[PDB]
RNA sequence: AAGCUCGUAUCAGUUUUAUGAGGUAAAGCGAAUGAUUAGAGGUUCCGGGGUCGAAAUGACCUUGACCUAUUCUCAAACUUUAAAUAUGUAAGAAGUCCUUGUUACUUAAUUGAACGUGGACAUUUGAAUGAAGAGCUUUUAGUGGGCCAUUUUUGGUAAGC
RNA sequence: GAGAACAGAAAUCUCCAGUAGAACAAAAGGGUAAAAGCCCCCUUGAUUUUGAUUUUCAGUGUGAAUACAAACCAUGAAAGU
RNA sequence: GGUUGCGGCCAUAUCUACCAGAAAGCACCGUUUCCCGUCCGAUCAACUGUAGUUAAGCUGGUAAGAGCCUGACCGAGUAGUGUAGUGGGUGACCAUACGCGAAACUCAGGUGCUGCAAUCU
């Protein structure tokens, strides 16, 4: 049936990727500070590309993970600023889903004239009660087959909740 | 799903250990534990395995043969209400309580009693247990943590403490018992007291029985069953503590409903397999259910 | 102050290569193209 | 150029093929190994008829594809191109050497591709209808006048190419335990999950003819 | 050019068994060595240290010191017109025991039961082993079994 | 060659019994790596070329690619398996068992380790067969171009290479 | 593999599968998965005194390595290393 | 007979899909004051056993299951190999005599056993 493995909010993590290195990745740290409240850690490169301009061992992005109260806050405003419609595609095969905002004015905090414009990824991760067992460091394991969230679990709990709806397919 | 694993890649795949396996042990601490010095050819190395579940303290002390780890002494913190502690049964006066009394059984098992008594003015300070001159040298064990985390302010170290000042000599330092403030590195001997004599959970519950009732109820309604005051923590434990270095003895459950009652019908649901008969049987049975070309 | 804080990548490749997913011949042409 | 094959009969070095430590070889003179209607059923051609070797020597890749042309020619002359599956069952992988002052320094370069061939292995293969076994049999009797060494032809007893002697594939086939595959065929065995096997195999988990 | 290393050809040698990669046992470091042991050399390829050469690979020799965490092999070599004595250092994981000298112990305890028992009645005790003895006269009963005639199969081709 | 100490329980270009070790011949590729022939089915996920109403972030397709189950042939520098022949050790008296002596080693310890005292172990002292002796030492010569045959094998087309 | 603004084949972030198909400075082989790989903390056992042993071997040297002993240290809660 | 802690052998134990678990235990679980740790009380640390749950973990069963293990007079005394011949054959190579002797294939069975201590209708 249903007594404890309803659907929970495991994480929401903010993405930017600026690209370069410098002023502008700053100021994306410090829009991530105002908003998230809590300190955001710099995403390095990988290798060279010659067409995208990166360098290997550049640091390129910066990402937030927020959990609880201010997961589902922060959640509620994006999904405020995309009207609460997101394309079906939008909702991945393990049941994570998540989409992205530009010009991050359209939510909370103004514009703050020496920071500049910041679209970001909103991206989260659901879970049933228990994940555990496949997080912790002793007695190690795997969810069952009736767990491990799926589309249809994700958007028939995303259909319930929020008042929203979906697309096409 | 479609990742189901092929015969080839299953036929190659080298199982791990069965203790590996399924998470319990780590054999890198396990081999450098038990290995012994080739010189000594017989002593075994004794082990204070410390574990903790989510309702009990497990504390034995565990020597290695071939045909497997043997037990010398085992302490169980479901027992300590037995002595004083029926509350608080997987706290850190529990996990002193239970390393004292896991070393008073052992030198009790080995007759080591008469000397070594300990301190029996716990205090709070680190020490280590002296050898006697002209006479037995202090019984030496290593202590098994297993795969939990070493940081300081561990319940484990709670009860390597509990082991040493019950007289067993475990090498130890003194910077993973709590109040080690790196910054002076040295110990606090009134804080350490403190989480001997359970003075956390005390200042816990007269913070919460100032701010919220609702919380402290919730949390502590047993307490508030024994009617037992916030400032009596440190005579229950104080109290347990010479019960634990009066009878150190295990006294057994009053085991009714015995072995062969429990193996004849407190276990009769598991379910019995089949022989080869039946199973030709089921699967001529399903030729049959499946017999056509629906 | 502006603390700085790094990812530690949990990757053990050190050569300055991009992976074999990375070939140009695979590329979805008649990408829509903005107007 | 064009060493004799007398100067590369005998198996005499170890195998020596194309890998790693062996580059730039030239390619083999043969390129196809399956002609004839090599789309057609076990059930469509039920006569083996093999060419099999009698010495432990070495045929060269271009002697085979000498005596694949010939024998494809003749049969596709008399008997039409839909009457016979010609396989070749040897592939040449071992490379032949050439020397090209004095023995100092005598390792050479790659010369050739050959194929080791054992005795008692078959070297090709033709599957046919019962009526064509004069034109298979003159077919491979001019591929061993091109081929060197002493070679057999004998008239295999197993439906087609696969295993399982006529009688044998016969009751398989009106058992139904016989699945009909692109130029083979697949088997039931008694060892598969059940639920395959039914969707697999419905003729032998029904009553039918 | 040419090579002689202290592991040259010993790929095979040092590989390990097939699904036997990994962690060494505890059994294997749990049991005891005296001096005067008599045990089989066989490298383990996980633990580089204290590994013995290739040329004591599968060598049995007697243990004549204990120490720490290695013990001490003398191991009969043979080169020029003499066997040379030789003291190897090797590890617990590399040294095994060896099963003919275990049977060796079980043979002597037997024995001097046996003993034991032929002085404790009075009979000769017959201790030492003897060699497979021919047979003996004997009787088959054709009684449920007559003779089946076998005949040469003739030459038929199976290819 | 000169011998010397013993001719008192010592050995063997040998076999058995017990126990090891190896990765060569074979074998295998519907088992990993590499090579490789041929069809069958699938990917409403357009990789490429089309067609259908110039349309299609649409269908009907061809064709690759990929996957699944098969299929033919291999590998000195591939391998799960794995010989035969050669190869290590042992077959007690310098051994086994029982009480108790030393130690600065070791142990929580009158526990262990090593070496011991004392006592028990005969017409089989603990497989076979042989011994025209066993062991040891000194001194010194000549030699330090080799060649052929059976089998295994490298380079070479091959060679009385 | 499935997804997420710009962002596409590939920039960053997640989740799932993943017996090692990666990495371990370099040639090849062997070895290694709560590590021998990748990050973090502390360090200088890359120290002193000479001996014994293995490999090439004449059982000489050189080089390399192995196991101890007497010290003094490092690290770790500790066994240990 | 279960369950826990520590294990021995390290797939007869693994993997995939689906069912069952009365008692206790284990687990999921609740909170952030302290010790402590992180970008993040998710892991880790601490406190309570209370608000609940067997949904997962775990245990066991089923699958003409994949894999793994054992055996066979199944293949096969076959391939291969020592020793011998003034044996054969132009050779390649083969047969015989005295010995040893596989692997794949086929078929059948099986799908963890056990040590110490504690606890359980
Ligand atoms: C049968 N005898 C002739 C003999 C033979 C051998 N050696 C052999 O077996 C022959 N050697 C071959 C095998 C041929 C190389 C022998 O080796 C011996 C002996 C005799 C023993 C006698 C022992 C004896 N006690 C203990 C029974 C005895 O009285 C003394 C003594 N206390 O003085 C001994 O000398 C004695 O112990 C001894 O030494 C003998 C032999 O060694
Ligand atoms: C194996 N047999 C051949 C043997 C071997 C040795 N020596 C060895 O073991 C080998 N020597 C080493 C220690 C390895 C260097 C031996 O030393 C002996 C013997 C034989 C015994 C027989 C003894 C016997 N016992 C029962 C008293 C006996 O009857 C007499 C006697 N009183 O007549 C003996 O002669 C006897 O005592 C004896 O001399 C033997 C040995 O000494
Ligand atoms: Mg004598
Ligand atoms: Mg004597």
């Amino acid at each position: 049936q249903n007594p404890m493995r309803d659907l929970k909010i495991e994480k929401l993590v903010l993405n930017i990727s600026v690209g370069e290195s410098g002023d502008r990745l700053t100021r994306a740290s410090k829009v991530l500070e105002q908003l998230s409240g809590q300190t955001p850690v710099q995403s390095k490169a990988r290798y060279t590309v010659r067409t995208f301009g990166i360098r290997r061992n550049e640091k390129i992005a910066v990402h937030v993970t927020v959990r609880g109260p201010k997961a589902e806050e922060i959640l509620e405003r994006g999904l405020k600023v995309k009207e609460y419609q997101l394309r079906d595609r939008n909702f991945s095969a393990t049941g994570n889903f998540g989409f992205g905002i530009d010009e991050h004015i359209d939510l909370g905090i103004k514009y703050d004239p020496s920071i500049g414009i910041f679209g970001m990824d909103f991206y989260v991760v659901m879970n049933r009660p228990g994940a555990r067992v496949t997080r912790r460091k002793r007695c190690k394991g795997t969810v069952g087959n009736s767990h491990k969230t799926t589309k249809e679990d994700t958007v028939s709990w995303f259909k319930q909740k929020y008042d929203a709806d979906v697309l096409d397919k | 799903q479609k990742d189901a694993k092929s015969s080839a890649y299953s036929s190659r795949f080298q199982t791990p250990f069965r203790r590996r396996r399924e998470g319990k042990t780590d054999y890198y601490q396990r081999k450098r534990l038990v290995t012994q010095h080739k010189a000594k050819y017989n002593t075994p190395k004794y082990r204070l395995v410390v574990r903790f579940t989510n309702k009990d303290i497990i504390c034995q002390i565990i020597s290695s043969t071939i045909t497997g780890d043997v037990v010398l002494a085992a302490a169980y913190s479901h027992e300590l209400p037995r002595y004083g502690i029926t509350h608080g049964l997987t706290n850190w006066a529990a996990a002193y309580a239970t390393g004292l009394l896991i070393a008073r059984r052992t030198l009790q098992k080995l007759g080591l009693d008469e000397t070594y008594k300990g301190v029996e003015e716990v205090e709070g300070e680190y020490e280590l247990t002296e050898a006697v001159e002209d006479g037995p040298r202090p019984f030496k064990v290593f202590l098994d943590i297993g795969l939990q985390r070493t940081t300081t302010g561990a319940r484990v170290f709670g009860a390597l403490k509990g082991a040493s000042d019950g007289g067993l000599y475990v090498p130890h330092s003194e910077n993973r018992f709590p109040g080690w403030d790196f910054e002076t590195e040295e110990i606090d001997p009134e804080l350490l007291r403190s989480y001997i004599f359970g003075g956390h959970v005390s200042q816990y519950m007269e913070e919460l029985a100032d701010d919220d009732e609702e919380r402290f109820s919730e949390l502590f309604k047993g307490y508030l069953a024994d009617d037992i005051d916030a400032d009596s923590l440190e005579d229950i434990y104080t109290s347990a503590h010479e019960a634990i270095r009066a009878d150190p003895a295990f006294k057994p459950t009053e085991k009714k409903f015995t072995k062969e009652q429990y193996a004849a019908e407190s276990k009769k649901y598991r379910q019995t397999k089949l022989s080869k008969e039946e199973r030709a049987a089921r699967v001529a049975a399903k030729i049959a259910a499946l017999a056509g070309q629906q | 102050p502006p603390k700085e804080i790094v990812k530690s990548n949990t990757s053990s490749k050190k050569a300055d290569v991009p992976p074999p997913s990375a070939d140009p011949s695979k590329a979805r042409k008649n990408r829509p193209r903005p107007s | 150029a064009r060493r004799p094959a007398r100067c590369y009969r005998y198996q005499k070095n170890k195998p020596y093929p194309k890998s790693r430590y062996n580059r730039a070889v030239p390619d083999s003179k043969i390129r196809i190994y399956d002609l004839g209607k090599k789309k057609a059923t076990v059930d469509e051609f039920p006569l083996c008829v093999h060419l099999v070797s009698n010495e432990l020597e070495q045929l060269s890749s271009e002697a085979l594809e000498a005596a694949r042309i010939c024998a494809n020619k003749y049969m596709t002359t008399v008997s039409g191109r839909d009457a016979f599956h010609l396989r070749v069952r040897v592939h040449p992988f071992h490379v032949l050497r050439i020397n090209k002052q004095g023995m100092r320094g005598a390792w050479g370069k790659p010369h050739g591709l050959a194929a080791r061939v054992d005795i008692g292995q078959i070297i090709f293969s033709v599957r046919t209808k019962d009526s064509n076994k004069d034109v298979v049999v003159e077919g491979l009797r001019r591929a061993r006048y091109k081929f060197p060494g002493q070679q057999k032809i004998i008239l295999s007893k197993k439906w087609g190419f696969t295993n399982l002697d006529r009688p044998e594939y016969l009751k398989k086939r009106e058992a139904g335990e016989v699945k009909d595959d692109g130029a083979f065929v697949k088997f039931l065995s008694k060892k598969g999950s059940l639920e395959n096997n039914i969707r697999e195999f419905p003729e032998y988990f029904a009553a039918q003819a | 050019g040419k090579s002689h290393g202290y592991r040259s050809r010993t790929r095979y040698m040092f590989q390990r068994d097939f699904r036997k990669h990994g962690a060494v046992h505890l059994s294997t470091y749990l049991k005891v060595y005296k001096v005067g042991d008599i045990v089989d050399i066989k490298a383990n390829g996980s633990i580089q240290k204290g590994m013995p050469h290739k040329f004591y690979q599968g060598k049995t020799g007697v243990v004549y010191n204990v120490t720490k965490s290695s013990v001490g092999v003398i191991i009969n070599k043979m080169v020029g017109n003499r066997y040379l004595e030789k003291r190897l250092n090797l590890r617990v994981e590399h040294i095994k025991h060896s099963k003919c000298r275990q049977e060796f112990l079980e043979r002597v305890k037997a024995n001097a039961a046996k003993r034991a028992e032929a002085k404790a009645q009075g009979v000769a005790v017959q201790l030492k082993r003897q060699p497979a003895q021919p047979r003996e006269s004997r009787i088959v009963s054709t009684e449920g079994n007559v003779p089946q005639t076998l005949a040469p199969v003739p030459y038929e081709t199976f290819i």
